[PDB]
């Protein structure tokens, strides 16, 4: 109470469940199309407006309200049920009898490898007075072990005997949100003796809650005091969520039907005030005058009697009806088993429902690789060390296939022949596996075997031997690379990394021989041939993909006695950041051997292998230990989570001393043949945006056939990457050179910089012209205005954009570009915590599953298991779900108005003084129960064509990238195709009663105007429901089943209620109209009517207009699809031939 | 194991007729539908051809008629008579003031003596026409009380219920008594009684009678239910007072379940025409010949201007003679045997074949 201390769920959902239902009552209506239903029940109310059943007025709203509720429950429940059980799942034990999961001053038990849901201010652990090492992975890139130096005073405590001797929490100020500060500190009173201690904690002394500890045992503290003083409950965690085009082209359209509603209120609100003041009228005598007072404002009330009377022209079933099938369309591509991942235990999963017709329209697709279009398990290393390459490969030197012969297999017997001289003499003092698939390149690398008892150093001669060796430990010392104690087979300990680059470096250096057994508390121990040296690593900068450095500081021994030992730093990184920091002028050899090594690159990159190089500057700590300062005192600022430590991170690296490169291999996610000719002969045009390197992007573009061969590789490659600080004012060259050739490559695609005639187009480019601008050629290219529209026009009339997209914010600046300033859908799937900017800068959110589930997959719009899948996603899963969804749409405002118009042309006969024609439960079981089931039904279950067959003719596809199906120009031609069977189903049963007012075949009479209601409804309903048979394809058991249901549910609810009393003037109906023979004949004859114009025009397009659809379906039912299995996954490993 | 259930429904692989509408599925489609509906077309202008009906206003036989055998104005009577032999001639009417009743708006006996060449069958109907009568207000068909016609002793707030129908514009008399028929609708009832006889004048004086009873629906008498009221608190509604002239006696009260004429007149009809059947006569057949019908003028139409008149049939089975549907299940056929013909002479003379695969992208 005084101390304000509530408790509280942990996560914030603002859909509490005692708060619930206010809260959503006041969400449903802010739409306003349900909140205008509140304005015609308390105008219901007043007994003015000609209204009988004034509280069933509250039926066909709140249906709709509590539908939209136990919908909205649904969509609460699989967000807390399914990606949501890490509340409380597990509760700790912590008993204290010797006097997941919340409670404010617990004294929590922290093991290994485990998340903690708490704020925890550390006490101790096992190591050195509460030195926490942890992997805060879901915060930031920091793969690190970020030291966690506890309370160094009070370590005495071991157990949960003495520290349960003090039931004591402490009090705070209100939250910050922000990561690396904490400014709370404890003050407590020892026993016994009055002396008083500030234990000081700041950020070393806690850890947050997101995070992952590693490596330490019984992390002991206290938990957070309530509120929100977790730092991730206001970081991330408010998201803002998306809808559709075709939802936000549907605002426009409740418009316009409001705007029709508008003026047929309108023309009753005059017509009715023309009607009173004439003077010759029935309603003087027998009607009793002066209603409301002595003036003709009683077509101003006619006019509110008209918006009660219109009320199913109002769509309510729409915002339901489009989340009903926006769920069950996602629920589908949920419960797909051709979407579902076997090597892994993973279907697909959808994240937002809302958008499952967005798969149906995209154009630009950024899938960028090494995570999402290849396998990840790198393997090789085609060594290139002092200006010469060891190693030999023809497992992906293919990438150069276009000219080769046609097998080449005895040079992969040739490799198995150089793999087993290669295992067996170098084994002389290695105790690893050194088997078949366990060293990775063959190559004889010098033939050590020199020494025997002569000598052991050596210091004369074949210095390739030295640098070799060299390479070799400065390899396996440049690393974040874990070991791990191997549960079977405890002899032989594995490797585990978080980057799959990083762990091949050591493995094989496992393989040759210069492997790591394990990690000190300060150093690096390292089985060098035999002996364990122990290279002890005072300092580490960490990896980002946005530098590209990953660089130690590993401090190495004096070789001889009594000195002061020095210090490496393998700066080890890409192919272009290392030579853009590597020593020009020098005495040593270091200019004649760069053009031996980067030629080798270029080899080694043009056959399909990542290339990471490694240099190394002998520094010394005369100039070491000043940088350490500056470094350690960046390390104690504030910006340890900034770009600030990148300034110092960028001092020491200025000259380096080059000593070689690796060429590590990456095989696919075997997702080619979907890139082939489903995903991009569809009419999408992907664009790659790797990071990796120009020569090996281009060189696996052909190799998964994105870009195949007769591909104008229109190439920018700028030629110069330097930094502007000075001068250069009166001309220019670094921007002007990349600026005139895309004026340039204007004469492949002749075009200009002024105007935007490609917005309003949409095609799938002729002309081939993959463009492989590249990095800094980017950077140059999106940097303000008037220098965008001179390549987007060229990236609008490309198949492909390529790569070296790196530091993810120009991944981020490209999404954004292509979806704002061309008006399009984007789908960018990816993987990794450094894809999120691309994929919460799209359209779509596609991610890629792993072995673990990554940022990129629960930040995402849908997450499948592989890029295999993708195909199928796409091509099927959206392409169904647009045509679905763009048609039920288009019926939806046309169910609404053949029905809601068919009493206004009653109107004209009662001179528009509202008087209702159906009975006012005709009028209110029309949008929920009689025709509102098969317009769901057809956007759930209808099929253009089969599940195979959208996969055998990918470019089906180009109906739903035109925007060829949903427009406005299908929208109103389905109001006037309403309009005009509104004439239909209300003057056919008017000219039958016209003439002498008698309709049953023994002359009792039908007059009434509720009788007349059953001749339009019934009209209504079955001329609505055989529509929409006549709009879906393949008609199924089951849609087929609930248009004969629901056609046979308006003669049900006419023969069950007009058969009680208490259907005041609509006694017994279902005896008098339906054995009147005048109702069957004008019911099989006004429903010929109202279908014949679009079923002649909907058989005049399908004969001498025919869509890629028809003739595909024409293709169907002939000898065309015959060979094809039900099922077929045509990008599939292991499949038959057709 | 988290591994969706493979049923065929999540898996999308239902029955599955498929429909491709082809030229050899449309176009034989076009000539099944349009080699019906020129047989029911026919059939319907087969049997609503032979339908003989007899349509006489009589809104002006108060003053366009004396009391001698008057003129016949062509735009009051209609003869349709398939038979056209007796077509042209004229149905004449006089008119018996007698000056008792003192209304001078709508009084009098108009007696119209017709002809009926033809003879109709054994059912016969004798309607009445009200046209230019606005029986489909706001007001006006939202003026009645249920449970008094359901036989209910109601109250005075009883007869003011929100819900729909209740009687706001007539709840009570001058003396705060409630009125036994309630509202608009019984108010403003039809007065004019029609005899239960077709008297054979001129020829041979053997008359034809007209039942009034089988006038409604047989299955209305369970809605339709005796009153439950007290004979004193009920009163007559305002325009019935001078058939009720004293007010309600202890057997005057009409018992509104057999009264049938009225259990038409509470069924309001929902255009400006109403045609109310008032007399049947299921027994006899009607032999040719001229008869006479002595209406009781009492309903006034002249202050808007509308008609009224007799509509005397026998209905068919479609009801009524109306040439509406024989000529839309003939533009029915004439439609579709012409999207039959477009459909194959764009298909055979020019257009298209569907004999190619490469189409869509060649
Ligand atoms: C059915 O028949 C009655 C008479 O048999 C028709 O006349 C209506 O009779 C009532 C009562 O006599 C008239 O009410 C009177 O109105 C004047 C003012 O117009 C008033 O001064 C009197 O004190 C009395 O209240 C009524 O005017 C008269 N006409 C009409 C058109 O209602 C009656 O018309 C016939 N039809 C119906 C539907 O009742
Ligand atoms: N742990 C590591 N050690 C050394 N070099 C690394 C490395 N991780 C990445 N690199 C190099 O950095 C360059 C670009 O970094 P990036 O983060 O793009 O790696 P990548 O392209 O393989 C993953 P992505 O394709 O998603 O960007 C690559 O050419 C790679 O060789
Ligand atoms: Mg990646």
């Amino acid at each position: 109470p005084i101390m304000q201390y509530p408790r509280n769920k942990i996560r914030t959902t603002k859909y509490t469940p005692l708060t619930f239902l206010p809260k959503n009552i006041l969400f449903q209506f802010h739409n306003f199309a349900n909140v205008y239903f509140l304005v015609l029940i308390i105008l219901g109310a007043f007994q003015i407006f000609g209204v009988t059943n004034p509280g069933l007025s509250a039926v066909p709203l709140v249906v709709i309200v509590i539908i939209t509720a136990i919908k909205d429950a649904i969509e609460d429940s699989r967000r807390t049920v399914l990606d949501l059980e890490v509340n409380n799942t597990k509760t700790h034990i912590l008993e204290g009898v010797e006097n997941k999961g919340v409670k404010v001053g617990d004294i929590v038990r922290i093991h290994n490898n485990d998340e903690i849901p708490a704020d925890i201010i550390l006490l101790s652990t096992s190591d050195t007075d509460g030195a926490c090492y942890v992997e805060t992975k879901n915060l930031d890139g920091e793969t690190n072990l970020k030291v966690r130096q506890s309370l160094k005073c009070t370590n005495t405590i071991r157990t949960s005997k003495d520290i349960a001797r003090t039931k004591f929490w402490i009090e705070s100020e209100g939250p910050h949100s922000n990561l690396y500060t904490y400014q709370g500190n404890m003050k407590w009173r020892n026993l016994a003796d009055g002396e008083i201690r500030n234990e000081p904690i700041t950020i070393n002394n806690v850890l947050l809650r997101g995070c992952t500890l590693r490596n330490t045992k019984w992390a002991m503290g206290v938990v957070m005091f309530t509120g929100g003083d977790t730092k991730i409950m206001l970081n991330s965690g408010i998201t803002p969520t998306k809808k559709s085009r075709i939802s936000r082209e549907l605002n426009f359209s409740v418009v316009i039907n409001f705007v029709l509603l508008f003026i047929l209120c309108f023309v009753s609100g005059i017509a009715n005030g023309v009607y009173y003041d004439k003077k010759g009228r029935s309603r003087f005598s027998y009607e009793f005058g002066t209603i409301a007072g002595s003036a003709a404002t009683n077509g101003f009330v006619s006019f509110w009697v008209a918006v009660i009377l219109y009320q199913s022209l109002v769509p309510i079933s729409l915002y339901i009806s489009v989340e009903i099938i926006k769920t069950a369309q996602a629920a589908f591509i949920y419960g797909d088993v051709l979407l579902y991942n076997a090597k892994l235990d993973y279907p697909c999963t959808p994240k937002s429902w809302n958008i499952s017709d967005d798969l149906g329209q995209v154009e630009y697709i950024f899938s960028d690789k090494t995570g999402t279009l290849t396998q990840n398990v790198m393997e090789f290393k085609k060594c290139t060390i002092n200006g010469v390459s060891y190693g030999r490969a023809y497992t992906e030197a293919l990438a150069g296939l276009r000219k080769r012969q046609g097998i080449d297999v005895e040079t992969e017997g040739r490799r198995e022949k150089a793999e087993i001289a290669k295992d067996r003499d170098t084994m002389i003092d290695e105790l690893r596996a050194l088997s078949g698939n366990s060293q990775f390149y063959p190559e004889e690398v010098t033939f050590v075997s020199k020494e025997f008892v002569r000598d052991l150093k050596g210091a004369s001669g074949e210095v390739q031997q030295r640098c070799c060796e060299h390479f070799m430990l400065a390899l396996a010392l440049c690393h974040s690379v874990l070991v791990e104690a191997n549960p079977d087979n405890p002899k032989k300990l594995d490797l585990k990394a978080q980057s799959p680059d990083e762990a091949a470096l050591v493995a094989t250096a496992r393989d040759v021989g210069f492997s790591f057994v394990g990690k000190t508390k300060k150093g690096l121990i390292i089985e060098m041939q035999g002996i364990q040296k122990e290279f002890e690593i005072l300092n580490i900068l960490e990896f980002n993909s946005s530098r590209k450095r990953m660089s130690c500081i590993v401090k190495i021994p004096g070789l001889n006695p009594g000195d002061e030992p020095r210090a490496l730093l393998i700066c080890k990184g890409a192919d272009s950041i290392i030579y853009s920091r590597l020593s020009r002028q020098s005495g040593s050899n270091s200019e004649a051997i760069l053009e031996k090594t980067a030629l080798h690159l270029e080899q080694y990159a043009t056959e399909g292998l990542r290339t990471l190089c490694i240099a190394q500057r002998e520094l010394s700590w005369s100039e070491y230990e000043k940088w350490n300062e500056k470094y350690d005192i960046a390390a104690a600022s504030l910006a340890n989570r900034e770009d600030e430590l990148e300034v110092v991170a960028d001092s020491i690296e200025r000259e380096l001393i080059l000593l070689g490169g690796t060429a590590i291999e990456d095989r696919l996610q075997d997702g080619v043949p979907d890139c082939i000719e489903l995903l991009a002969e569809a009419g999408i045009k992907l664009w790659v945006l790797t990071g990796d390197k120009v020569e090996t992007a281009i060189n696996i573009g052909f190799s998964c056939n994105l870009l195949n061969n007769e591909m104008e590789l229109l190439v920018i490659k700028t030629t110069g990457d330097d930094v502007k600080e000075f001068g250069s004012e009166p001309s220019e060259i670094v921007d002007a050179l990349l600026s005139k050739y895309l004026k340039e490559y204007f004469n492949l695609t002749g075009s200009e910089e002024e105007i935007f005639e490609a917005k309003k187009d949409h095609e799938f480019p002729k002309g081939n012209y993959a463009i492989v601008i590249d990095g800094d050629a980017l950077k140059l290219a999106l940097y303000g205005e008037d220098i965008r529209r001179k390549f987007l026009l060229l990236c609008k009339n490309c198949r492909a954009v390529l790569c070296c997209r790196v530091s993810p914010s120009q991944k981020a600046a490209v999404v954004k570009l292509v979806k704002d300033s061309l008006d399009v859908m984007t789908l960018a799937i990816g993987d990794g915590s450094n894809d999120v900017a691309m994929i919460q800068s799209a359209d779509v959110g596609i991610g890629i599953a792993g072995e673990e589930g990554r940022q990129a997959v629960m930040c995402s719009d849908y997450a499948i298991g592989q890029f295999r899948y993708l195909a199928r996603l796409v091509l099927v899963h959206g392409r169904w779900s647009y045509k679905r969804l763009a048609e039920m749409i288009p019926e939806f405002f046309y169910k609404n108005m053949i029905f809601a118009l068919a009493l206004f042309w009653y109107g004209i006969y009662n001179d528009f003084d509202g008087s209702y024609l159906y009975e006012y439960t005709y009028m209110m079981f029309y949008n929920l129960a009689f025709t509102s089931l098969p317009v769901i039904f057809l956007g759930i279950l209808d099929q253009d064509v089969n599940d195979t067959i959208s996969l055998v003719v990918p470019q089906l596809y180009r109906v739903g990238i035109l925007r060829k199906e949903w427009n406005q120009r299908k929208f109103l031609w389905y109001m006037l195709d309403g309009l005009y069977q509104s004439i239909i189903c209300f003057f056919f049963p008017y000219l039958v009663y016209h003439k002498n007012m008698i309709v049953t075949s023994n002359g009792l009479g039908l007059d009434h105007r509720y009788f007349v209601g059953v001749y339009v409804t019934t009209i209504a309903v079955i001329s609505c429901n055989t529509y929409v048979l006549l709009h879906q394809y393949r008609w199924d058991w089951f849609s087929g089943l609930f248009i004969a249901l629901s056609c046979l549910v308006v003669f049900a609810w006419t023969g069950i209620w007009s058969s009680a009393i208490a259907s005041r003037e609509f006694f017994k109906a279902a005896a008098r109209i339906y054995g009147a023979p005048s109702f069957w004949a004008v019911f099989f004859v006004a429903v010929l009517f109202c279908l014949l114009p679009r079923f002649t025009y909907d058989s005049f397009q399908k004969f001498f207009y025919p869509t890629d659809v028809e003739i595909v379906r024409e293709m169907w039912q002939h000898g065309h699809f015959d060979h094809y299995p039900p099922g077929y996954d045509p990008t599939d490993p292991n499949r038959p031939k057709v | 194991n988290r591994r969706p259930k493979e049923d065929a429904f999540t898996q999308q692989r239902l029955a599955a007729i498929n429909p491709v509408l082809t030229p050899r599925t449309v176009l034989p489609l076009y000539l099944l539908i349009a080699v019906v509906f020129v047989i029911v077309g026919g059939c319907i202008l087969a049997q609503n051809s032979k339908v003989d009906e007899v349509t006489i206003y009589y809104q002006d036989c108060m003053t366009n008629a004396t009391s001698s055998w008057s003129d016949i104005p062509s735009e009051h009577w209609q003869f349709v008579f398939h038979k056209y032999k007796t077509y042209n001639t004229a149905p004449q009417w006089r008119f018996v003031d007698d000056e008792s009743d003192d209304f001078t708006k709508q009084r009098g006996t108009c007696q119209i003596r017709f002809t009926t060449p033809s003879d109709m069958k054994n059912n016969v109907y004798l309607n009445y026409v009200l046209e230019k009568f606005a029986a489909n207000h706001r007001r006006y068909v939202l003026s009645f009380s249920e449970d008094q016609i359901r036989g209910e002793d109601a109250s005075y707030e009883t007869v003011h219920d929100a819900t729909g129908i209740n009687c706001k514009p007539l709840s009570k008399n001058a003396d705060g008594k409630i009125y036994y028929p309630c509202g608009l609708i019984a108010n403003s009832m039809f007065n004019d009684t029609f005899p239960l006889q077709l008297t054979n004048v001129g020829d041979t004086s053997n008359n034809y009678s007209l039942t009034n009873k089988g006038i409604n629906w047989e299955s209305d008498k369970k809605r339709y239910k005796k009153t439950k009221y007290n004979y004193t608190q009920i009163a007559p509604p305002p325009y019935w007072e001078k058939m009720y002239p004293d007010g309600y006696n202890e057997t005057n009260i009409p018992d509104i379940q057999d009264w049938e004429e009225f259990q038409n007149w509470m069924r309001p009809g929902a255009f400006d025409k109403i045609t109310k059947l008032i007399r049947i006569n299921k027994n006899d057949t009607l032999p040719a010949g001229e008869y006479q019908l002595d209406i009781g003028l009492h309903w006034p139409v002249l202050e808007f201007n509308g008609k009224k008149g007799i509509y005397l049939t026998h209905g068919s089975h479609l009801g009524g003679r109306n040439p509406f549907l024989g000529i839309v299940y003939l533009i029915g056929g004439c439609i579709c045997a012409a999207m039959a013909l477009i459909l194959l002479t764009f298909w055979l003379f020019g257009g298209r074949k569907i004999a190619d695969a490469s189409s869509l992208s060649w």
